[PDB]
């Protein structure tokens, strides 16, 4: 079939085909009928069709109303589903040709509303439900929104019962007139338009009815086809998505409530089928959580506790009034207050004994169902009415308590559940019961809950994997006891485990506030393992497992089989190591314990412990805390899931006071430009950009669209302050003189020298202005430079403010510190947090700052003693900070005040005659030219002295706090003005910051396109609100949304829930205005053009365009950029020595030969980096280098041999890239990774891969065509540099067409150089 | 000097209470002083409703150490009293019921003091459409032979009748009718069921059977349950014969032969 589909593509729709035969609907019909329908919706066949550009070339462009059919619409829907499951743009073709899109959507709706099992099957109907879910999830595209508006508008309330609609109009009188207008609109339309509008308005209820009928079609225990289950899951998922979206929920909530689908899905036997309907049960639980969320659909604002209680009491009151006025048997229920009958128990006790007719009459009086005719019996089950009434009137728990009732650990029932913890093999055909975050959220609670649950489920995969690894290495066998036939590094057999503390829980909460337990393990391992176990500290996550093996001792273990039954997995629970005990019974100059036993105190989950105790007490379960036999430890760098989840629970338990201009922006709705600097009412008019602009010409040229008016005409008079209007495109530029800082010319403050462009100037200005500023920086766009300029401008314009620097890795922080070190930033106000190898010339950590503060305080005390001696004050006593301040305010302030009254209340000579610091400044003053100059010099000397006194007063805290930790806390809380850290360190220590009282006014973040959404929100709440308002003044995020996103360990959470979506990328997707740096400054323009098509006006800076080092060709290479097509080598193309460890022997060997040639020709091997698309390919290149070069003197080693995902932010002079994959394009289809792989080379890029497989890839065509604009065979110059890139070479042009020929040439050149040269490295 | 500037600041804030909380924070965050902390707490409680009074109340009911609360008082109930006074009508952010009623329910150790305060807190905190029945059920679960339950019933009757002077007015009429049906006969019955039950008092048994007449006969089943395993001191035949004569009015057929078949194997010394 693959050859048939390939020939069909090449004949009718394939790209790279000059001429194809004309369009034929029989082609699409045959393809659908024989490949999609015949193969049972073959994922491989659908993927082949989607890669061949079937929809974009044949279906969509040739779709017409006279030619649209079931097969065509189904093929279009399947192609869209394949694009969505593959994470590629699926609506570009529809946007290019939106003509028949309304008819296409109308026909899709007509088909999806078809009676089940008719012309369309249940599989086609489930695929159509998935397509409709994607479309309703595609509310950002105008073409789909203009069609979905009619089916999700308030007119859709025409599908609700007339009594329910009347009750809604009575509850919302202001909507009634609106409905009337709608009715008037219905008068103006012809019969066909009115019929179509009514069909669209009732489509939602009709699909709900079809889903209810399908749900009833499932037998209880009889065999049922999975098609009904998949359709029910997809329909529930679409309903959940619609209910989680305010634009879709606003009117759909009332229709869903009138439909009572939740009661049916709670009453269907499908949810009772333990095996088939489990994932459907999770989806129904999520749908109930969404349908009962405390948010007002009309106002959109989250409902408080008072509003929820009032709604429940009003419902109870209406039910009591109805009962008392129409049912004597419930009169006492009508007489007793809400709470007495407001429990599910009370509601069942009072309402259960009544007949189905009585419950039906109540539901009619409660506006739930049609009125029961007199003498008629109800046709719904009594259980249906009973469950409906109970669920409507019973008490409901809050979402805050529901989250707080959740333990922080995943147990043995969760670690292996693929419905919520899907494996890495998740293809995406089935659904997963986890939320997704794409554009918007209901409230802050919805966003926080989604993020926390997703994080827990994502860490659960790695947890289950590591646990299985440890248990499988442990060899658990039977002997009724468990015997360990092997050893595990992170898992130790349980010697003892005993819960020693069950604290009384705080009232109201029914769980213990803290549970402790003492666990003894037997450190009978190698001393390396002994140290690895002894290195566990407080906050460590350890896992207690109790496994009851079933296989006899010596039975082989199989990793391919279920580990659960293989090792006898019984129970898995988490705990947090509080501390290791010593020989004195104290949880701990760490002591050296004796023996091979190690005792640790651990804290157990109070919620999980409460659940286990309740189960043991009520259901007779065995004691789960007395069966643990193994304890597993993990890597601390990968064991932060609990800390992040705890930060999430706390930030969901506080009021979440974020900036008033940022709440709606984060929520995904509203005006995306409401946080800009031009829209902020607190915008500053005149701002001091002194060290931003180097000259007046640069200042004027930084605003092409602005007219610069200077407050001084003198060209010798042009530090600059810029005042903006609010005709109006004029900027008032004022030059200024920085105050003298003393008689020392070396004390003059440094200035930044980076000649910022107009885009960088606008970005720095937006950073210096209040609001949210998004910077989109291409690779090498000067992001660090603009960031450092903004930080310096903020520190200099606002010295009373604090700046929080947030990075993703330590490299960005090291680069930011190195960039700041060149500016006028006092090192006493900068602080670096982290829990590492020093990369900076100075120490910015807490300890380095403490030592520097102490040394500067010593220097200040010595200078104060010298000043006292120069002033003639007797006394040999050494001064401290407090005595230094006293002596200052006594002698220096007094003498300065007297001299100021003398010369500032005026001859040029007396200004120096009255100077009281001549002997103090004798080591360095007055010129006697003019009065102003001498006055300024004396003021500068006094300013230096005042700086000495201020530094001493600031450092006195170091004598006030003896401990180093207290000194670091004092410096982080008050002394420092700029504190930098990582997103992970912040997410770990946010509670510590909030408790200690760290505050900040401006936030600057880099690499925001590499930070997770929760990792971007977590920095915004690093302190408490200020008198009811958030203290944050500016929020600047700089990154690249076209770059690599955050890493998701198990790619299923990214395929299904899009967890890799960064906050910056989401904010850009909403439409938030960002400033796009369009001038790169590190790599050649010919190489930068390979990725500049994906940026917004990404150009080249002057230095790269004129610099000579960027126009010199590569020695031994014809072109600076070459793509090498590598055919099959010895009958194999791509390889798989291990599962998923792809390699390509020919391409790897060719890269090795190219590196060998570059090394023998005289190129620096360290200036060459090796990148590969797979870890297996990188390892194959490494082994080949080890086996080919080894100890060869003429061939050195490359700087890096790794993947493109592991070379982010890094680069080399020359890059050899391997596209080894040849069967499928794979993860190279991601435009971000392609831009990264093409934007890592400084002067030369050589790629080895199958050109044809990637040229058929649509997403990479903008780079692939430019790469194929040159030959695919290696053009080298082995006879050679000073050659120009464009000047024709004066040497031999050798054409290597293959990898074997390249290796032969390399062997000949090496055999000639080893006889003609001799290296002596030893 | 601070021990002289902070009192001077508190005396100078006698015309404008703007920096009083600031000096209180500079003294409480730079000096451990229980008497000064209590004075500053009374200072912030001298505000309108909850202006920093809630913060001082939370810092005084926190009680991490045991020296600050023991400064000018030692009762282990002043913190609960302050939490209940915070549970009073005020203008705090929420501070509704959670910590105060939680602590007053777990570690009360005071008869009818924390129960009445919790009933009033659920009575008037904000509207209390459902919290009123919350207080009513709380009184139904914990009574401990006190009159806080009947007081809560009177408070429940009060508001609907007051609003009328209509469905809530009838609700209050029924509530007062139930409070009148709460005559002290059930109180004397609970008294005879608490103390003289273990005393093997046949007089309390006859009083219990009298309080459970043959019109709420499920209460005759409760009287048989009182005659059930908890026995007496040489007088169980009279109770069993009373139960038999009661079941004889119940048809004299069901639960008659079975009870005598159980009484032939109850030949214990009791």
């Amino acid at each position: 079939n693959a050859e048939f589909v390939t020939q069909l593509a090449c004949k009718y729709w394939a790209p790279h085909i000059k001429k194809k035969s004309p369009f034929d609907i029989k082609v699409i019909e045959d393809i659908y009928e024989k490949e999609i329908v015949k193969s049972r919706f073959a994922i491989r066949k659908i993927m082949l069709l989607e890669f061949s550009q079937y929809l974009e070339n044949y279906l969509w462009m040739n779709y017409s109303p006279e030619v649209s059919s079931k097969a065509y619409l189904m093929s279009i829907c399947c192609m869209v589903n394949e694009k969505f499951r593959e994470n590629v743009p699926a609506w570009e073709i529809f946007k290019k040709k939106p003509d028949h899109f309304p008819f296409f959507f109308k026909h899709i709706l007509k088909a999806a509303l078809a009676e089940t099992d008719g012309e369309f099957s249940l599989h086609e109907q489930t695929v159509l439900l998935l397509f409709l879910d994607h479309c309703f999830n595609s509310l950002e595209v105008d073409l789909i929104r203009s069609q979905v508006q009619q089916l999700i508008s308030l007119p859709m309330w025409m599908g609700l019962q007339l009594a329910r609609l009347e009750l809604e109009l009575k509850k919302t009188p202001k909507l009634r007139k609106f409905w009337n207008l709608i009715k008037k609109n219905d008068e103006k339309m012809d019969p066909e338009a009115r019929e179509q509008a009514y069909q669209e308005r009732r489509f939602l209820s009709q699909l709900i009815q079809k889903f209810i009928s399908v749900l009833k079609s499932v037998p209880l225990s009889e065999p049922v086809t999975m098609d009904k289950v998949h359709y029910c899951e997809r329909f529930i998922e679409l309903m959940i998505d619609l209910e989680a979206l305010l634009p879709t929920r606003r009117w759909f909530n009332t229709i869903l409530d009138d439909s009572h689908l939740l009661v049916h899905c709670y009453l269907s036997n499908l949810v009772r089928r333990e095996e088939d309907g489990h994932l459907f049960s999770q989806l129904l639980d999520m749908l109930k959580f969404y349908t009962g969320f405390e948010i007002n659909d009309q106002t959109g604002n989250a409902l408080t506790e008072n509003e929820m209680t009032t709604i429940h009491y009003d419902r109870i009151t209406s039910l009591q009034r109805a009962a008392f006025a129409h049912f004597p048997e419930l009169y006492d229920f009508a007489l007793s207050n809400v709470a007495e009958v407001d429990t599910r128990e009370s509601l069942v006790k009072f309402f259960g004994p009544l007949s189905s007719n009585t419950l039906h009459q109540v539901a009619s009086y409660l506006c739930l169902l049609p009125t029961l005719p007199k003498n008629e019996d109800t046709t719904f089950d009594k259980e249906f009415l009973l469950e409906l009434l109970v669920s409507r009137h019973e008490r409901r728990i809050s979402q805050i308590q529901q989250l707080n009732q959740m333990p922080l650990y995943p147990t043995e029932k969760i670690i292996w559940d693929e419905n919520i913890v899907p494996t890495e093999y998740y293809s995406g055909e089935g659904c997963l019961a986890l939320p997704k975050l794409n554009l918007q959220f209901l409230t802050l609670h919805d966003y926080l809950l989604r993020n926390f649950n997703l994080f827990r489920l994502e860490s659960t995969y790695e947890i289950r994997q590591d646990i299985e690894d440890s248990v499988s290495r442990m060899k658990p066998w039977q002997s009724g006891g468990v015997v360990f036939g092997g050893w595990a590094r992170m898992a130790q057999p349980i010697v003892a485990f005993t819960v020693v503390e069950v604290a009384k829980p705080n009232i109201g909460e029914n769980w213990p506030t803290r549970v402790r337990a003492d666990v003894t393990i037997n450190l009978n391992v190698r001393d390396h393992i002994k140290d690895e176990w002894e290195g566990l500290r407080k906050h460590d996550v350890c896992f207690l497992i109790t496994v009851r093996p079933t296989k006899p001792y010596g039975t082989k273990f199989d990793r391919r089989r279920p580990f659960i039954e293989q090792v006898g997995l019984v129970y898995v629970r988490g705990c947090e190591i509080q501390g290791m005990l010593d020989d004195k019974g104290r949880v701990i100059p760490r002591p050296n314990l004796r023996g091979e036993s190690r005792t640790f105190r651990v804290f157990l989950d109070p919620n999980q412990y409460q659940q286990d105790m309740t189960n043991t007490i009520q259901n007779g379960a065995e004691d789960v805390y007395e069966t643990f036999n193994i304890i597993m430890r993990r890597k601390p760098k990968e064991n932060n899931f609990k800390a992040v989840l705890e930060t999430i629970r706390n930030l969901m338990n506080t009021d979440c006071v974020v900036p008033d201009w940022l709440h709606d922006i984060i929520l995904g709705y509203g005006d995306p430009s409401s946080a800009h600097y031009s829209k902020m009412p607190n915008q500053i008019a005149t701002l001091d950009f002194n060290d931003t602009f180097l000259s007046i010409e640069h200042l004027k040229a930084s605003f092409p669209g602005h007219n610069v008016k200077v407050t001084v005409e003198d060209p010798a008079l042009q530090p600059f302050r810029i005042t903006f209007p609010v005709e109006a495109k004029t900027l008032i530029v004022e030059p200024h003189v920085i105050p003298n800082r003393g008689p020392y010319p070396y004390n003059q403050p440094k200035r930044n020298t980076i000649q910022f462009t107009h885009t960088q100037i606008e970005a720095i200005r937006a950073g210096m202005q209040p609001g949210l500023t998004m910077v989109v920086g291409p690779p090498g766009t000067g992001k660090t430079d603009v960031a450092v300029q903004i930080i310096s401008n903020i520190y200099h314009n606002f010295p009373e403010q604090r700046t929080l620097i947030v990075t993703h890795s330590n490299q960005a922080l090291n680069q930011l510190f190195e960039k700041i070190m060149a500016l006028d930033i006092d090192e006493r106000h900068l602080l670096r947090l982290g829990h590492e190898e020093l990369e900076t010339e100075k120490d910015f950590s807490r300890y380095g700052r403490v030592n520097y503060v102490l040394a500067r305080r010593i220097e200040l005390l010595e200078e104060v003693k010298r000043l006292q001696k120069s002033l003639g004050v007797p006394g040999d006593a050494s001064y401290t900070c407090e005595t230094a301040g006293y002596f200052f305010l006594y002698q220096v302030m007094s003498r300065w005040e007297e001299y100021i009254s003398k010369v500032k209340n005026p001859d040029v000579t007396e200004v120096s005659t009255f100077f009281p610091f001549h002997e103090y400044f004798a080591n360095a003053i007055f010129k006697g030219r003019s009065y102003e100059e001498d006055m300024e010099i004396a003021e500068g000397c006094f300013r230096h002295i005042k700086k000495i006194f201020t530094q001493l007063e600031e450092f006195r805290a170091s004598e006030l706090l003896r401990s180093g930790l207290d000194r670091s806390k004092y410096l982080l809380v008050k002394e420092a003005k700029i504190i930098a850290m990582t997103c992970t360190h912040a997410a770990l220590k946010r509670h510590d910051l909030v408790k200690l009282g760290f505050k900040y006014d401006n936030i600057l973040m880099e690499e925001a396109a590499q930070i997770l959404e929760i990792e971007t929100f977590i920095p915004l709440l690093l302190q408490n609100p200020q008198d009811g308002f958030s203290r944050l003044k500016r929020w600047i995020m700089i990154g690249d949304h076209h770059q690599l996103p955050p890493v998701i360990k198990n790619m299923a959470f990214q395929k299904y829930s899009n967890m890799e979506q960064s906050l910056f990328t989401r904010f850009v997707r909403v439409g938030v205005p960002t400033v796009d740096l369009d001038a790169q400054g590190r790599a050649r323009a010919s190489l930068c053009n390979l990725y500049n098509w994906r940026y917004k006006n990404l150009g080249n800076l002057p230095h790269v365009q004129l610099l000579p080092e960027f126009s010199t060709a590569n020695a031994g290479l014809l072109y600076d950029f070459q793509l090498i097509n590598v055919e099959d080598f010895q009958g194999v193309g791509e390889s798989e020595p291990n599962p998923y460890f792809y390699q390509n022997l020919g391409e790897a060997e060719y890269v090795v030969a190219l590196f060998m040639y570059m090394c023998l020709l005289g190129y620096p091997a360290d200036k060459i980096s090796i990148l590969t698309t797979y870890n297996g390919q990188k390892h194959l290149i490494r082994d080949i280098i080890n086996r080919r070069c080894g100890n060869n003197p003429l061939i050195g080693r490359p700087n890096k041999v790794t993947t493109v995902d592991r070379f982010q932010g890094q680069q080399n002079d020359y890059i050899l890239l391997s596209l080894v994959r040849t069967r499928a394009v794979g993860h190279l289809r991601d435009v971000r990774r392609l831009v990264v792989a093409m934007s890592r080379a400084r002067l030369g890029l050589y790629i080895f891969a199958r050109v044809s497989l990637f040229q058929n890839c649509f997403e990479l065509t903008p780079a692939f065509s430019q790469l194929t604009a040159r030959p695919l065979h290696l053009h080298i110059i082995p006879t050679e540099t000073t050659r120009k890139n464009g000047e024709r070479p004066s040497h031999e042009v050798q054409i290597i067409k293959n990898m074997p020929q390249m290796a032969n040439f390399v062997y000949n050149m090496y055999m000639h150089l080893i006889q003609t040269t001799h290296h002596y490295h030893q | 000097q601070h021990s002289r500037i902070w009192p001077l600041y508190l005396r100078f804030l006698r015309s404008h209470p703007l920096p009083e909380t600031a000096v209180r924070g500079y003294r409480r965050f730079l000096k451990l002083s229980p008497e000064s902390a209590e004075e500053y707490i009374e200072y912030l409680k001298s505000s309108d409703r909850l202006d920093e009074a809630a913060q001082r109340l939370a810092t005084v009911v926190n009680d991490e150490r045991f020296v600050s609360k023991a400064g000018k008082s030692n009762y282990q109930l002043w913190h609960e009293l302050c939490d209940l006074i915070s549970q009073n009508p005020d203008k705090v952010q929420s501070l509704n019921v959670d910590a105060i009623i939680r602590g007053g329910l777990t570690r009360f150790t005071d008869q009818l003091g924390k129960l009445w305060c919790s009933l009033a807190d659920y009575y008037i905190r904000s509207g209390h459409f459902e919290k009123a029945r919350d207080v009513y059920e709380e009184a139904i679960r914990t009574v401990m032979t006190v009159r806080d339950f009947t007081q809560v019933f009177d408070s429940y009757a009060q508001f609907e009748e007051s609003m009328i002077a209509d469905v809530d007015l009838e609700l209050r009429l029924a509530r007062f009718e139930q409070l009148i049906s709460r005559r002290p006969l059930l109180l004397n019955s609970v008294l005879l069921r608490q103390n003289p039950h273990h005393v093997h008092e046949w007089h309390k048994r006859v009083a219990l059977h009298q309080g459970r007449p043959r019109e709420i006969i499920n209460t005759y089943t409760e009287a048989v349950q009182t005659v059930d395993p908890f026995k007496a001191t040489g007088k169980p035949h009279t109770l069993w014969v009373a139960f038999a004569k009661f079941y004889e009015d119940n048809g004299q057929l069901d639960d008659a032969r079975v009870i005598l078949e159980k009484a032939t194997k109850v030949n214990f010394k009791q």
